[PDB]
């Protein structure tokens, strides 16, 4: 009689269909998804340094709003940004706003140092309505409003040198009156001029007089701008006038520090990725849940799935 | 199916084979067996894992970036962000598409490629007592009992203690 | 006797040759080709919307040059500025001109709403030589050059609120007069002063007396500006003189309109692929025509061939 | 290449076959004919027609992008608008050169395998009836008329039929 | 790996092969010997010079580009800078990682392939005077001396002139 | 007894270990480095045309600063400028000077053409002790700052056509004076303003008098700023004082040229890539050694080391 011997292979009665070069549906016995597409929609507060921005915008915070004193000399790797956020100070543009908000974003921290700068001649700590911190009115904490002493404003010219290792950031402002009565009542003469200067750099900013729609009942405004003070360059500040002067400089670093607009609220988790929709894991090389990402992520692609096969092709009985 | 094994010549894949990818069936005088081979079936499964050793767990850090949504119209600055992040995507979800078709191909291949060498292997083993039928069985022309079977299955087989009883029965008019 | 039986493949007398990993040159039974390298040398006008400029920029069209009269309210996928286009009304420019043509561009309108200002105290409807419209003098139709009402042009401060769904973009200018008679006749005082304002935004500009290469004749010259003022936003005008004044808005829309430079004609065809060399068919994945592209098109390699086998090596009898 | 049929053991392509990609030929008592294989003919075209599925009518739609020619000299911005148009036409370039070279490779690869799989099937129905010339022809030790060799190529032929007369012609001296 | 010669049934290579890639030993009544075989090497080198001839001295030429590294803190468009450079560069060293894992498999897989033929061709240029072993060895059936042998290597062997010796020789008991 | 025939394939002592699809250890008998990580150190001379800047900075040079009057009318394939370069003339800033510094690099020469502008009613020549040339007081060679003649400084109002085939590059400077003082010696009046304009462009810059940080004991500061006259089109300058007036043009070309900062030596040997760490061979399709390269280079990778098979799998006996 003799005997048989046959040679073979598995098969399953579930197989899954994959796409090859020369096939775009092909069952194999087993495959496994590259594409990571869904979040638990919180973004975990570990292992990054997370700091919730609630109220506050990082700009907000810098300038030292009322509401974003808890911020003072906070550090971070992620700050997260709220679509809730408001300003409720005296109200104010930043020309090159974005650029301001990343620089800060990618250095990562509020570090603020306090400096004494001789502003003799003038009156300090000018404050408003519109700015309201424990009841009394009040101005941004990192901002010096200054006016006249007994109606005179001198010509100031100060200096600060910078003697550090690291690079000094500079907040700095104009005030432009809404109208001819909110130049005089604080500086009580016809016009200002700011000239900010380094041995490498300089800004010269005129206030305009000018009424623009109310907010928060003002309608004058702050123009917000920087200067960045390298080790052994001094800062001068020249000013007839206007000067929302500086109380000192913010460190500035360099590390892997920056910002994301996000909804998402925080938990008490761990996880390497961050998107806006909230964590998500990092075991597939790719992702579809968002293109913003911050940590070791999967690369973003526009694919919702990509399966990889992990056996044979399946030939059921 | 390049090598013509897995769909091809091997009509189907045994669904109550569960301990192991690839095997062996056979009928003698003690009946019908079947028995998995690990070698083949570990040298598949780490071709696999190899390819997943290179694609899971593998991911890059990246931390301050630029912008990628907007709430202003602003021109050419934004064009270029906007771009060049368009741009990037499109390039990886080509990347992407192109890895999983390819491995899919590659995978499917040497799967067909480790059954083809099993069947080789054991067509050689039984050198001129045995012959192809041409689905994946072999006519053995011996008696060949459970411990014969065993022998071909482990590497052990000696093709001469038999080869006397197969060609006669091979040979025969 | 008995018999042969051979087995084997076909040939060709024809081949074509093709590239793989390890040949550069292998010949197959057959090839197709998968850069698109030709176009026919016109745009067809089908299936997307062609505004073809003629001798009009879109600048020239927003701001209402009176050659561009018949572009009015005009809606595009792809507007179409030929290298023949020229301007002829008072001479302009436009600080990040790119940028106002861009956003335009991808809006894809002009559909314009006029606003009744209040300009109660001047001259309404400034007129000029260099900007003939039916043998009359006249101006930009979409600008309104306001000048002095019985030698006097008192400080204006005029409001537009916006209570619609949509962004309103804002497109005025200021006069900067080629000699001291060309500041006294219109305004018939020293100095203007421009700011234009929003509840978010400000832009003030001074206009500057100086003479300016002649063109068509005018040694001054009108800078253009923009605002886009948000839904419940205010736009704020306070001028002093030399203010070009909007008269309405234009919607801003977004979807998937743009610009090419093109001297191609515009033919009655229907091409889903467009480049400013003509259209293009679509069928194969590359081109090599154009890096400049409008719709379903191919992607720009540098290769001007890329033959892929459709068939196997041919070896021939 | 791989497989080494094509452009291999099989020396040359038949330019008189036009009715299919493989095929038979034969020499018998009552002539020599030609007929193509449609199945393994149709297996090589059907992947082929995978690769056209992918390639072919696939495009992007892309609408406003980035300026890529300039008429005057600006600098930084102008610069990085050219770079990073520069950037994504050379990555899409070195794309298409290597798709077009793997594709090329592979589907000469598929087509040499289709012809080998094809011999393979042939070889095992023949059993001990015939044996392999080594330039893809079978010397068959039976008398095989048109009937016989129709059998052969539409997979019906049964060896055990002509056993006897072969292995007497084979093992003759 | 895919055939199965190269790391599988062949055992192992030979360091005393200092003349080619791939070749013969025997053994037989004068003695024991080896001999590259040269179309065999050539083949394979062929094949992997074609690669080399499509990454070796083919760079591009680029001049001026953006700027790479900054002294000063920017902002944006300095953002945008290293952002598009960090892109580009990931997908090119993303390319060269899959390039060379792709063109490595293919070159094992290639010189597998060119082992396999070689042994397929002898096989059947022996016909019915050997059988093979299982190990990438033919035991010859018949007297097989020194010119005997290189007539098998250069591909002239006559295996009519042999078959009688050799079939009783195989098929006695 | 018959024979025995073995087919078989080589073997080596010493294989290689390369990565592969399913293996990431895997010996071969031969494999070549594909990623170039080693430079000689040295910026080869040859093949292209080097500049080495020496003190000078190519705004320097551009300029004219003293130390570097022997670039007058280079051309450089690339320029190399040394991390010891420094100023030593009248202090400046460049507003957008990346921007400046980039189209000259790429222009690739500093040929200028003087041209004889009519400045009458000035003093030309004005000199300074911060800018010695050759023991005397002197400034930038390409630049002449026009004073007063006899205590009275006119409105100047000068034109300069383009017949050329060429744009023409025109660098000139407004002087910020330190104090009053520094505002009426040169001048002897009260404010400058200066308007630089085309038929297609129009700058206008104003003084702006202040103390800025003394560098090389100089309190006021050169703005300086350019402007591109296209064929056919007219340059017009008019000012009132503080201009720093062109001498006349720079060439501006198209080519291959570019700048590199860099502190590797220059060397007599022959190398079509370069990097500021030196050049390198481009045999090899990649390479880690800079990120920045210029000529015919491998292309940057993040890998230090790619191995490419060229040979069998490695089976030792
Ligand atoms: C179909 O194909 C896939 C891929 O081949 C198979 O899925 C794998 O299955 C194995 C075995 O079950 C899994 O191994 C286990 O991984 C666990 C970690 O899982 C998480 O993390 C990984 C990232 O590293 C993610 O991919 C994954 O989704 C999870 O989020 C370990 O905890 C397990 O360890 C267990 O055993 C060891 C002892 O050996 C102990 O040390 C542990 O304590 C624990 O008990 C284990 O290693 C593997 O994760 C799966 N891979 C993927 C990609 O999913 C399917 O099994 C297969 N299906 C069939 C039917 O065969
Ligand atoms: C060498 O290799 C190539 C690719 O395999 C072959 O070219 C293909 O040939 C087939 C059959 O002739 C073509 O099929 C026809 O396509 C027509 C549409 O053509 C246009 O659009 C496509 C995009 O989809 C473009 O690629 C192409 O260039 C054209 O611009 C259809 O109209 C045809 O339909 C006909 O038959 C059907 C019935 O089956 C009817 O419905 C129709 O009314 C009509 O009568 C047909 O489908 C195919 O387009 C070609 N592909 C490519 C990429 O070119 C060569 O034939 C081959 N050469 C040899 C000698 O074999
Ligand atoms: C392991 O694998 C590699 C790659 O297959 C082999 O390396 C090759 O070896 C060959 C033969 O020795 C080399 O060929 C020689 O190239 C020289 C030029 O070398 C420089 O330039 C190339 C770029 O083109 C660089 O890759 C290289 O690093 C060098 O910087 C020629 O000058 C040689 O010519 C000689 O012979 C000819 C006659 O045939 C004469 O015209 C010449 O005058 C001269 O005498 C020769 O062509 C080749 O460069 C190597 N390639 C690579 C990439 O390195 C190893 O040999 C191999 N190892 C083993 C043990 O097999
Ligand atoms: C430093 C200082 O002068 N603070 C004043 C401030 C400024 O003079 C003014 O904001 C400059 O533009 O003015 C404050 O009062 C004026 C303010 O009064 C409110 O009642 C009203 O709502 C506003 O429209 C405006 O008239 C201020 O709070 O801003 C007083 C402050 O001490
Ligand atoms: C609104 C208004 O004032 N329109 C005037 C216009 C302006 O005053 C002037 O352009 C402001 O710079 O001047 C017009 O005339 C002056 C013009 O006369 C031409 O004949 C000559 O070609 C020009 O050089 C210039 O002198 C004008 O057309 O521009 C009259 C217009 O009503
Ligand atoms: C063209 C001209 O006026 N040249 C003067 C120059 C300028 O008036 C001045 O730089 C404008 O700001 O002044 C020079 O002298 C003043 C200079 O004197 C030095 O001794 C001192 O070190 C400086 O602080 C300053 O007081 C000059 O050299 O700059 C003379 C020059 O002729
Ligand atoms: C310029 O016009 C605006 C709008 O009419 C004036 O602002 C309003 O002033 C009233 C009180 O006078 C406030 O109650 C409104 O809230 C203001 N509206 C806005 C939109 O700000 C503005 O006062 C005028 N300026 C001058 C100097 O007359
Ligand atoms: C400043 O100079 C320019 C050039 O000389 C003067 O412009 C010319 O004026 C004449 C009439 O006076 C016209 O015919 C020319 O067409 C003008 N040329 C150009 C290039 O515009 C200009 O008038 C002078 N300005 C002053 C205020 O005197
Ligand atoms: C404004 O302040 C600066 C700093 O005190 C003054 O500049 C110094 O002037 C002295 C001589 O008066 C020089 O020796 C120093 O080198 C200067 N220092 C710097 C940092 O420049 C400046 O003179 C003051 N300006 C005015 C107009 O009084
Ligand atoms: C098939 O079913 C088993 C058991 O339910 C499951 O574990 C496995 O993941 C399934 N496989 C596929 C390919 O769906
Ligand atoms: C944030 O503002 C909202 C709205 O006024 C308020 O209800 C809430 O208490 C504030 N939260 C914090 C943390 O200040
Ligand atoms: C700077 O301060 C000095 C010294 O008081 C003064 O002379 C000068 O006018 C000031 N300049 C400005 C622009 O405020
Ligand atoms: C994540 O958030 C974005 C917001 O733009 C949304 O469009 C996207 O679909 C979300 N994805 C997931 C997986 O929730
Ligand atoms: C073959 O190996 C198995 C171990 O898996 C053993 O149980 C069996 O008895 C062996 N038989 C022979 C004949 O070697
Ligand atoms: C060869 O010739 C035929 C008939 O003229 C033609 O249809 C076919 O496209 C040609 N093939 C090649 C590869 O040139
Ligand atoms: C465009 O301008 C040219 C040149 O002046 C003129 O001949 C033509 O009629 C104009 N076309 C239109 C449509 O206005
Ligand atoms: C704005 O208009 C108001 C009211 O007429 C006036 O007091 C003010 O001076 C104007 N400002 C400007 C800059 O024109
Ligand atoms: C398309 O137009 C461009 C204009 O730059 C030209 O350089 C290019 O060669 C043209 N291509 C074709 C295929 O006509
Ligand atoms: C084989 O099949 C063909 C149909 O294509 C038929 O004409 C022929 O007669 C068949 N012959 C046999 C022997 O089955
Ligand atoms: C085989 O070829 C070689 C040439 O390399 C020759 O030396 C040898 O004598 C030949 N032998 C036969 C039998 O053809
Ligand atoms: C092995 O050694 C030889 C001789 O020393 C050398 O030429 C060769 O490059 C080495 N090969 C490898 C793979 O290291
Ligand atoms: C460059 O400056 C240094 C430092 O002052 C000096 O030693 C050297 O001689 C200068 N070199 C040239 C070429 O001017
Ligand atoms: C330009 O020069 C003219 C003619 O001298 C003069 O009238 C005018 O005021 C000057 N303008 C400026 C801004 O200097
Ligand atoms: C080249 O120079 C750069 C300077 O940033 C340095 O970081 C890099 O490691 C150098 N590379 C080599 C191979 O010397």
């Amino acid at each position: 009689p003799g005997a048989t011997l046959c040679l073979g292979h598995h098969a399953v009665p579930n197989g899954t269909i994959v796409k090859t070069i020369t096939n775009d549906q092909i069952e194999v016995t087993n495959a496994t998804e590259l594409v990571q597409s869904s979040s638990t929609g919180e973004i975990c507060d570990s292992p990054h340094q997370i700091l919730d921005g609630e109220n506050c915008t990082l700009i907000d915070a810098l300038l030292g709003d009322p509401q974003c004193d808890g911020f003072q000399n906070k550090k971070w790797d992620l700050f997260v940004e709220r679509s809730k956020a408001y300003s409720n100070c005296y109200p104010y543009d930043v020309p090159d706003y974005a650029s301001l908000r990343s620089l800060v974003a990618s250095s990562g921290t509020l570090e603020f140092n306090n400096e004494s700068f001789n502003w003799t001649g003038v009156t300090q700590n000018g404050t408003s309505s519109a700015c309201i911190r424990r009841s009394n009115n009040s101005f941004f904490s990192r901002l010096n409003w200054l006016t006249h002493l007994k109606f005179k404003y001198p010509a100031l010219n100060v200096t600060m040198p910078n003697n550090e290792k690291f690079d000094k950031l500079y907040i700095w402002g104009v005030h432009h009156p809404g109208t001819d009565n909110d130049q005089i009542f604080p500086y009580a003469q016809a016009s200002g001029r700011i000239t900010v200067s380094t041995k490498r750099s300089q800004q010269t900013v005129i206030p305009n007089i000018g009424s623009r729609p109310r907010v928060r009942n003002i309608p004058s405004r702050i123009s917000i701008y920087w200067t960045i003070v390298k080790p052994g360059d001094i800062l001068l500040i020249n000013s007839t006038g206007n000067l929302i002067a500086p109380r000192g400089y913010f460190k500035i670093r360099s590390g892997k520090s920056s910002i994301m607009r996000s909804d998402a609220p925080i938990g008490k988790c761990n996880s390497e990725c961050i998107t806006p929709n909230g964590s998500i894991p990092n075991d597939k090389p790719f992702q579809n849940v968002n293109r913003i990402t911050y940590g070791a992520c999967p690369r973003y692609v526009k694919q919702n799935t990509l399966k990889l096969a992990t056996g044979m092709r399946n030939v059921p009985e | 199916g390049i090598f013509g094994a897995i769909a091809g010549f091997i009509e189907n894949g045994w669904e109550g084979m569960v301990d192991g990818w690839y095997g062996f069936r056979h009928q003698n005088s003690e009946g019908i067996g079947q028995a998995a081979d690990l070698k083949s079936t570990q040298a598949a499964i780490d071709q696999i894992n190899g390819k997943l050793n290179r694609l899971i767990g593998k991911t890059n850090e990246k931390f301050h970036q630029i912008e990628k949504e907007f709430s202003e119209v602003e021109g050419r600055i934004q064009d270029l962000e906007k771009y060049v992040e368009d741009t990037k995507i499109d390039l990886w979800s080509y990347n992407a598409e192109l890895l999983v078709a390819l491995e899919n191909q590659h995978t499917i291949d040497l799967t067909d490629s480790e059954m083809n060498k099993l069947f080789e292997k054991t067509k050689k083993q039984l050198r001129e007592n045995a012959e192809d039928m041409g689905n994946g069985c072999f006519k053995i022309y011996h008696k060949c009992d459970n411990a014969c079977i065993g022998s071909i299955r482990n590497g052990t087989y000696d093709h001469d203690v038999y080869r006397d009883e197969a060609l006669n029965n091979r040979f025969q008019i």
